Order: C-alpha cells, then structure tokens, then sequence
RNA sequence: CCCAUAGUAGGCCUAAAAGCAGCCACCAAUUAAGAAAGCGUUCAAGCUCAACACCCACUACCUAAAAAAUCCCAAACAUAUAA
C-alpha cells in the first residue's frame, strides 16, 4: 500500500478517462481501482477521483492535478498501472 | 600448524585418506578380472 | 519493445508509451521440439561465459538479467545463463551494457585487474591467509560449478578449484 | 446471434 | 445488580402468547398465530442437526459452503500448532 | 546483530538478504530482530 | 470511531466499563447515559441491547440501536433465567416454530438484516442456530402438558445442579 | 585400539575406503533430459458442480433480467457498499457478482459477445428484471468514484451515454 | 477458482483413556546384582524388533544405534505431553524402560582392582526401530514439528516420519538398488571374496551389505 | 498479492471472558468470511491468516559454522581428441 502510505495531500483532483470496449484501457482501469481504493481516498479527502467512461474510442487518459498547480498526464495505451502508479507517487513525493 | 596427533596413519585419529581415479580404474579392473575367472570356473 | 517518454511540457507532465521493431526468433530451428531456446538450437552443453553473441540476447541494455518467463528459457538454462553473464561483467566483455549512473556521479580512479571466470564478486572475500595442509587444503574457487556438465573435449574435467 | 456493439456517440 | 426482567414462568401464556417478542411496556402479549397463517416453509425449517455432506446436493451452494468450511477448519487446525 | 547458525524470520518483517558473502535477517520495525549468518 | 456495545435498556450508568472508553474517546459519559434513557424509556429495563455509538473528530457522539438479542428474545419466550451449560445435550429451555417466527419477524426490523433484505427463512435459520447454540430445543409443536411437565424436569435438573453448586463450593472452601 | 563400535565414525582401511568408492550407486542418466522433450498434456478434471451452477444462474439471470449493465467494483468500504446495495435493492437492482473464467464461455457461446471486453477486472452486475436506468444512473452518480461501464438493456448493447439517453427515452 | 478437496477422515480414530507417555522409571524396582559385559553389538546392525506401525500413525524412526537415558526419556516426555492434544492425539512408547547395568569408576582410579560399581541404566536402540508412535483424530503435519524437535535432541540420528513416508523411502531404496547402473556391489564383492576383501571386511558385512558401520547407518549405500 | 460485513458480546463460569483465562456447542446471514489459526486489550477496541474477487507466483522442495599460541606453506593451471 505504497499509494496509501504516500497520501494524496498534495494532489487536488484525479481523473481518468477510458472506454471499456476498448482492450488497451486493462491497466488505466487497474490504476482507477488503485486509486479508488477505500484507504487511498481516506487519506486525503480534498482529492477528488472523476470516471470518464464514453464510447469515443480515444486512448485511455489520466490527469492528475496536484496543489501546486502542476499537472500529470498519463497515456494508457502503451502503459502499465505499476509504472503509471510509480509515476503518480513520484510526482506526489515531488510535490 | 596443521598437525596430526601421534602417528598418522595408526590411532585414533588419523590423517585422512581419499580414493583417486587410478584407483579405482585398477580395483575395477582387477574385479573384471576375478569375474571372468569366476565365468571360466563356472564350467 | 515498449520505451516509456516522460516530457514536462508547460507544467504538465505528460508519460506516453511508444512501442518499437523487436527482433523475431531465426527461420528454421534445428530441433522444434525444444521447451527452451537453448535445446531448440542445441546450445545445450555447448556454451560458456565468453560466447557474449548469446549472452547479450538475454539481457538488459544495462547489464541485468531478463525474466526466466519473458525469455522463455528453463530454471537450468537461465541460471547457467546469468552465472555466465556475471563472468562476462566481471571480465569485461560487454563495454556496451553498463550500470546506470547517476547525473553528475563520476566513478573514481580504480585500479585496473583484468580477470576471468569470477564466481564469487571481487569485494566479498576475504584472502586466504591460512590456506591449511594438504589434505585440508583451502581451494581458490574457479568459474562455475553449474558449468560442470559442459562438454570436455580434453580429457582432463574442468578443475572448478585451484 | 451475438448481439451488435454498441454505437459510437461520435456517430 | 443489572439483569434480565423477570420471564413468564405459565405453560398456557407460554404456548398462546409471544412472551419473548412483548418487548414494549405499552405493547401486550401478541397471541400466537394458527398453522393457517403461519408459512409452510417455517415448518419445513430444519431442526435437528445440520446436514451433512452426503446429504447435501453436490452441485448445492450449501454443499460447497460446508466442504469451504472444513476446509477452513483443517486449515486452522494444520496451523494452530505451526 | 546476534551470530547465528539458522537464520530465521522472528517477525514477518524480517527480510533476508545476501551481503558480503553472508546472509543478514534485516528488520525495521524490531532492530533487535537483525541477525547474520556465522 | 465506532463502539458497539450491549447496553440494558434504560440501565445506563455512568460507571465501568462503557464509562472509561466514552471518557477516553471524549464522548460524554453523563449525556450519552441521559440520551440512552430517554431513548429507552419506552423499552422495558433489563432488555440487552446493541448500541453503536458512532464519535466525530468534534468529540460528538451519535447513537444507533438495534433489536434485542436473540438469546433474550429466546430466553424471554421460553421463561428461561439461564441459558443451558452443555448446549445440545441439556434441554434448558423448550420454543415453538411460531415463537421462532415472530422473533424472526421482529429482529427482520433491525439494520443488519434489513440492509441485506434476507428473508424471513433466512432469519429464521439465524434464529435456529443461535437456539442451537444456547441450548434451547427447538420443536414443531408443543402443547402446555408438555411445557408444564419439561419445566418440572427444568426444575428437577436445576435443583441437582445447585446442588452440585453448593458440593462444589464446600470442596473450594476445604481447598 | 578402537573397538567395533565407536561414537565417532572410524577410521577405515583403505582397501575398504576404495571399494566403497567403487560400489558406489551410479544413477541411471536418459539420453536427453525429459523437459527437452514434449510433454503430453494431461487431462483436467471434470467441471466443479459450484461452476456449473454458477453457469445455470447466470445463464438464468441474463435470460430473466431486462435491466443488465456492468460496472467496476471499486474497492469501497464495506458498510457504504451493503448502503449502496440495499438502496438498489429498494428498486429491486440486484448487484451480482460472478467469476471472469466461469462468465467467458457464456458470453462467448450466447448473444454476448461483444461484452467481452467490459469484464476485465473486478466487475459487478446492476441488473434488474424491469429497466430501472434512472435509479441505476443516480445511484451510480451517488459516488462519483465508482464508475458504470455501459452494458446491454433488453438485448441491445448501450455505453455508458446510451444507458443516459435511455433514462430520458 | 479455487478447488476445494475433501477433507480426511481422522476422525474414525478413538482416543484411549490414557493419551499422555506414563512415567519412565530411572532403574527397574528390582535391582540387578549381576554384572554385564559392554555388549555392544546391540546397538549394532539392522533392527529386528518394533520396525512397523502397531497402533498409531507416526512415530520417531532411529536411522543409527545409540542408548537411551532418563535424561532423554524425560525429553522426550516432557516435550510431547506439552506439545500434544489429549482430545485428539494420543502417544505410546516403543522402546522398553532402562534395564541395561552401566557401571562407573570412581572419579581418579587407575585402571585394575575389579569392574566398577553400577551406575545407571539404558536402553539399547538399534537402526530402523520407532521410538515414540504417535496417533488419533490429526494428521502428521500437526506433529512433525515436535517430532522433528525430539529426533534431533535424541542422542542418535533420527526422523519424524509416517506409514506413508516410510513406505515411500523403503521403496524408493529397492527403486534404487534395482536400477543401479553400478556393475559392482558391496554385497556381491563381499560374498564372493573378490580381490580377498574379506581380509579386511567384517563378518557382520556380510549380512549389513556396507549399509551400516559402528552405530552408523549411511542411506545412500545401495 | 488484494480484501475481510454480519445473527452475536453463541451460551457457561467469572467483578469482568466480547473469537482468542476455563466448559459445552461449533450452527447459521451475505455469491463470498472459523461462534476463530497466530498477535493484542485488565476486559473491549486494535492487528494478520483461513474468505470473495482480480489473476498463471508457473518456489528450492538438499541441509548449513568456527578459535592458540616462532613463520601461510611447493610454484601453478578450469580447453588440443586415454594415454
Ligand atoms: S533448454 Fe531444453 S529444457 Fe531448457
Ligand atoms: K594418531
Ligand atoms: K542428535
Ligand atoms: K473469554
Ligand atoms: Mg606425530
Ligand atoms: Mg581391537
Ligand atoms: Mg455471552
Ligand atoms: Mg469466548
Ligand atoms: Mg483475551
Ligand atoms: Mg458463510
Ligand atoms: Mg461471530
Ligand atoms: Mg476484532
Ligand atoms: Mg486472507
Ligand atoms: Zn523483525
């Protein structure tokens, strides 16, 4: 639980946009089951989690808007949940 | 300072011995031997 | 393969995967029936720490060692194959593959020891100060025991201690 | 027999 | 100093009355029911001791539950020691 | 640290490691759990 | 945080041991005791309840009380002041179908059941095992000869356990 | 002067030492080594009876039910969950729950083909034998966190925009 | 999903009265007044006595020769009566009481003057005979612990084992000296007198085929 | 590795026994969880395990040391067809 233990504190929203027909959003919906994990949300309840389910057919997508007023993008098409989830506990820890 | 107590190849404790290739190869072939005068006895 | 580009482009992070041509198994293996690469092109038995042309297949751009799953290989193989690539390391035979430093890290002067078939890593034994009698003798380890079952067209086996 | 996906909303 | 208000101790109150439900001070005793009201399933409601295995139907989610069950307990008791 | 023979894990924290040619029964939580090989 | 607890309807004092934890957790021992009273006045005293005393960050307390237990429900109907030591072998107390249904009826009211929406089979297989696990037979039918004369025997039995009661205290007090 | 039995292991003599050297038990070697070589598989045992019912109460349930739609399980806590499952129960929505490996034959034999790839990952069903999508929507919006993964009412496969529209229908 | 097995049926075993070890004595209540000699080919070779399972599941296997005391007696007593459940297990000893006479010399004495006076007693264990046997409504996982802790406090070498691990390793041994690849064998060479070995041999080797040496049991002999 | 609601603090003793000081039972709700396997609390809370779900971890399945006194002790070698 190292997204738990890191916290959510410094990040203000996080959203995540994927379509469900579509066979590439497997680890941007692994990463929302992560993040909406009970225990990750508790931790900060300021942050906020939005779902973004449409049928577009766009890549899957994850934004991630800290405190500070900075911004993460993660693209899900060709990335998988560990190394998007290491990369949102690196920006937290950097913010 | 590596040291055998008493003698070492009598008493209790002894410099240890290890069996090489050569002679097993021998002790094989000296029971090949045996065996064959063994089959010529047989008869 | 799969590369992983982080750009921070005006305060915003963006991560993005990009996949590139990966290399494609030779035409032709002569034995199918293999479970493992090695025993399809029946490298079995037939290969050692200097054959870098089959080492550097199964590792990473910076010296690691590759899952036994993604590669495909059994536990023997790839243990004999990562024994294999840590001698290689240790003497030298991939220039290319290196650990990854830090910005701004310059490795200091070291002496230079060239060296080969290092089972054990240069920096964890000890010298062999009472090296005891004969018939208890401290043996100086050489190359790998895993390595035993490779052919020996001499007749004398491999000496895996000195 | 298999039901037919569902349509685009772009469509 | 602090237990259970006194029980009705008549065999006739008893049988022709819900003591036990009458938990109101206002509320009275609720009489009890005739067969004609009461559902067949609550008669059909087992009694006796659980089923057992062999018993249960083996495509049965109650076979399943008890079979997890005893392996659950032949879990604990494999570890009860370690 | 404490000598040992056997090394064993006294808590799930303890985590084995391999260092300088010994092994080392490392922890966090119970220092005092820490243990190398003889 | 969350406490639950069985509390006695309208027995609530500000004494051990529920008073110690609402002290240490902040909760008013004395309001908590006069909210519970009140809530419960219109409960006979001595019923056990669940109490789920639910403590914000502000040092608030909220209540939420549940139906009565089981066991008091069954002890209640079957006139029984103990329940049965060797539950399965000794017959402490003797229930019908119909007090096994209307006990289901009236527990169905509170909210583990009701927030599952089990149904009345189900509460009263519940109902079924925790009479198994007190030691109270469950019977189809009973009729009051039969109630009268199992609670002769009840008496019986009670009299020889206090009985060994009484041998078991002389034998700790020549200990 | 030892005797014949010792608490240490003796010393023997060397004619004895070298024949227990060469009477030593050589194992037998194939030529190639068994996992070099195809393996034959081997046959799985039958169906589990719980797999089979399973199979019978979804098939079941999508033959029964109108209202079929598909959402991912986040990890709520579990009193706000029971919460949420009685609220759909009020409008008789029955979250089911049904494992991935026992579904996938079912969807790919029937008319459900194309709902495949909705059922990657921890997924749940809010299904209802009358179309309550209205209540299934609001519930759903109840918790922004908890998304809703489109589905298929009354044979008639919807995203998550469809099943908006269809409230509105 | 998981694949539930069915469960065993230790529970056809009944307890007896007593499950805990009885009390070992020190010396048997009727003292011995004779003497013996330092026989040590009792602890010598292949147990012929108490080798198979009679009334329980499990048991303490020796795999080498030695005695016995009080002091390991009470080990093993203490250490089972503690780790076992008298509801669903029950132990029994397969090994008699001391009975052997030990005798002593005086701390300081030299040697002559008569055979010292008597001791202590023992119990001669040979190897392949159960020491402790074990049984009831468990299974040997549940025990294989403190076994494993009372055969390696035991002063020979020794092992927890089962019917079905014993049966195993006795089959496994035939396994292996029935596919031995090995043209020569200790037993063949001893009986034939090849390369007059027998100078050297022991007349027991003819029978303990270069398995056992002293109290020694090696299992890797063939 | 991920999660872990509930009849109920099952009765019995005990000032107190809440799964976890003792005795008996050891059923049952939820598709999914022992009237509790190992920690904890004076007792409760509080923690893992056995649950569900997601989902190829595709576990090795051999056990294991060392220290004396003048100064370690041949030098060396893993590769050319068993003699
Ligand atoms: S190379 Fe053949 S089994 Fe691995
Ligand atoms: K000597
Ligand atoms: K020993
Ligand atoms: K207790
Ligand atoms: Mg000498
Ligand atoms: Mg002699
Ligand atoms: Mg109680
Ligand atoms: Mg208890
Ligand atoms: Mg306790
Ligand atoms: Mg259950
Ligand atoms: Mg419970
Ligand atoms: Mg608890
Ligand atoms: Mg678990
Ligand atoms: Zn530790």
């Amino acid at each position: 639980a190292a997204l738990a233990r890191l916290g959510l504190r410094p990040v203000k929203q996080v959203r995540v946009q994927f379509c469900p027909f579509e066979k590439n959003v497997e680890s941007t919906r692994t990463f929302l089951q992560t993040v909406s994990s009970e225990k990750v949300r508790s931790t900060n309840l300021n942050c906020s989690v939005i779902a973004d389910v449409r049928h577009d057919g766009s890549e899957p997508c994850v934004d991630v808007l800290f405190g500070d007023g900075h911004r993460l993008i993660m693209r899900g098409a060709h990335l998988t949940a560990l190394e998007m989830l290491t990369a949102f506990a690196s920006h937290i820890r950097a913010r | 300072r590596g040291r055998i107590p008493g003698r070492q190849w009598i008493g209790k404790h002894r410099r240890p011995r290890f069996v090489s290739l050569r002679a097993k190869q021998n002790m094989i072939r000296r029971l090949e031997i045996e065996a064959e005068n063994h089959y010529w006895l047989s008869m | 393969f799969r590369e992983v580009v982080e750009t921070q482009e005006g305060k915003t992070t963006i991560i993005e995967g990009r996949i590139t041509a990966t290399p494609k198994e030779s035409p032709n293996p002569p034995n199918p029936s293999g479970q493992c690469p090695i025993c399809r092109w029946n490298l079995k038995h037939k290969y050692n720490y200097d054959d870098v042309l089959l080492l550097s297949q199964f590792i990473r751009p910076h010296g690691g060692m590759l899952p036994r799953k993604i590669t495909g290989l059994c536990q023997e193989e790839h243990r004999k194959i990562e024994e294999c690539v840590k001698m290689a390391h240790r003497a030298g035979l991939l220039p290319n593959h290196r650990p990854r430093l830090p910005e701004g890290v310059v490795p200091k002067s070291k002496p230079q020891l060239n060296r080969y078939l290092t089972r054990w890593a240069p920096g964890s034994v000890k010298p062999i100060y009472k090296k005891g009698p004969r018939w208890n003798r401290v043996r100086m380890p050489v190359g790998s025991p895993l390595l035993r079952d490779n052919v020996c067209y001499s007749r004398t086996p491999w000496k895996l201690y000195h | 027999e298999a039901l037919a996906g569902a349509p685009l909303d772009n469509a | 100093a602090l237990k259970d208000p006194d029980v009705c101790t008549d065999p006739v109150q008893l049988t022709t009355y819900a003591m036990g439900v009458n938990i109101y001070k206002e509320g009275q005793d609720v009489p009890l029911k005739p067969d004609a009201e009461y559902p067949e399933w609550l008669f059909e409601m087992n009694l006796g001791p659980p089923k057992t295995l062999e018993e249960l139907d083996p495509e049965s989610r109650e076979y399943w539950r008890r079979l997890r069950k005893q392996n659950i307990w032949r879990h604990n008791r494999l570890s009860k020691n370690k | 640290f404490k000598n040992k023979t056997v090394l064993k894990k006294r808590c799930k924290d303890c985590y084995l490691v391999k260092r300088r040619g010994r092994w080392y029964v490392y922890c966090k939580t119970h220092p005092r759990h820490k243990q190398r090989q003889m | 945080g969350v406490i639950r607890a069985i509390v006695r309807a309208g027995l609530a004092m500000p004494g051990p041991p529920l008073g110690p934890v609402l002290g240490q957790r902040g909760v008013s021992i004395n309001q908590f005791c006069k909210e519970f009273n009140e809530r419960t006045k219109d409960i006979k005293e001595g019923i056990p309840l669940p109490t789920k005393i639910l403590v914000k960050p502000d040092r608030t307390f909220e209540i939420k009380i549940g139906q009565p237990t089981v066991s008091y429900f069954l002890k209640a109907a079957a006139g029984i002041e103990k329940g049965a030591r060797q539950t399965g072998k000794e017959v402490a107390g003797l229930v019908t179908l119909k007090h096994v249904y209307e006990i289901a009826r009236i527990k169905a009211q509170d909210e583990a059941f009701a927030l599952q929406d089990v149904p009345l089979s189900s509460v009263v297989r519940s109902i079924i095992g925790s009479a198994r696990s007190l030691g109270i037979r469950v019977v189809k039918d009973l009729s009051s000869e039969e109630l009268a004369a199992f609670q002769k025997e009840r008496a019986i039995f009670l009299a020889a356990q206090k009985e060994a009661d009484l041998a078991a205290q002389e034998e700790a007090a020549k200990k | 002067g030892s005797k014949a039995v010792t608490r240490h292991r003796r010393v023997m003599h060397f004619q004895r030492q070298k024949l227990m050297a060469v009477t030593e038990y050589i194992p037998p070697k194939p030529a190639i080594h068994p996992s070099c070589l195809p393996s034959p598989p081997s046959p799985p045992q039958e169906e589990i009876g719980l797999i089979r019912l399973l199979r019978r109460e979804i098939a079941a349930v999508f033959q029964d039910n109108r209202m079929i739609a598909v959402c991912q399980n986040v990890a709520l806590s579990a009193e706000d969950k029971l919460l949420m499952r009685h609220q759909l129960r009020k409008h008789k929505i029955l979250m089911k729950v049904f494992p991935n490996q026992v579904l996938k034959p079912f969807l790919e034999d029937s008319k459900y083909q194309n709902l495949l790839p909705l059922f990657v990952g921890h997924n749940m069903l809010l299904v209802s034998e009358e179309p309550k999508v209205k209540e299934m929507v609001r519930i759903l919006r109840t918790v922004p966190f908890l998304p809703l993964l489109g589905g298929c009412i009354d044979d008639t496969i919807l995203s998550r925009q469809g099943f908006i529209n269809y409230s509105k229908l | 999903v998981k694949t539930l097995l069915p469960v065993p049926s230790f529970e056809d075993v009944s307890i007896p009265e007593k499950p805990k070890l009885r009390f070992i004595e020190r010396a048997p209540l009727v003292p011995k007044v004779r003497r013996e000699p330092k026989n040590l080919s009792d602890i010598r070779g292949p147990s012929t006595e108490a080798t198979e399972f009679t009334e329980g599941n499990f048991a303490i296997l020796a795999l080498g020769g030695g005695y016995l005391h009080w002091g390991h007696f009470e080990m093993m007593r203490l250490t089972i009566n503690r780790s076992m459940d008298p509801k669903n297990m029950f132990a029994i000893w397969r090994v008699p009481a001391p009975f052997k006479p030990i005798t002593r010399k005086s701390v300081g004495h030299r040697m002559g003057g008569g055979k010292g006076a008597i001791d202590h007693y023992v119990t001669p264990v040979k190897a392949g005979r159960l020491v402790v046997e074990m049984g009831g409504r468990c299974e040997f996982e549940e025990v294989q612990g403190f076994l494993d802790q009372v055969a390696h406090k035991l002063p020979f070498a020794a092992k927890a084992v089962s019917r079905g691990t014993l049966e195993k390793m006795r089959k496994d041994q035939e396994e292996r000296e029935r596919n031995n690849q090995n043209p020569w064998t200790f037993e063949r060479i001893a009986t034939a007198n090849m390369l007059g070995i027998r100078k050297v041999l022991s007349p027991y080797d003819l029978t303990h085929k270069g398995k056992y040496w002293g109290k020694f049991y090696m299992p890797k002999r063939v």
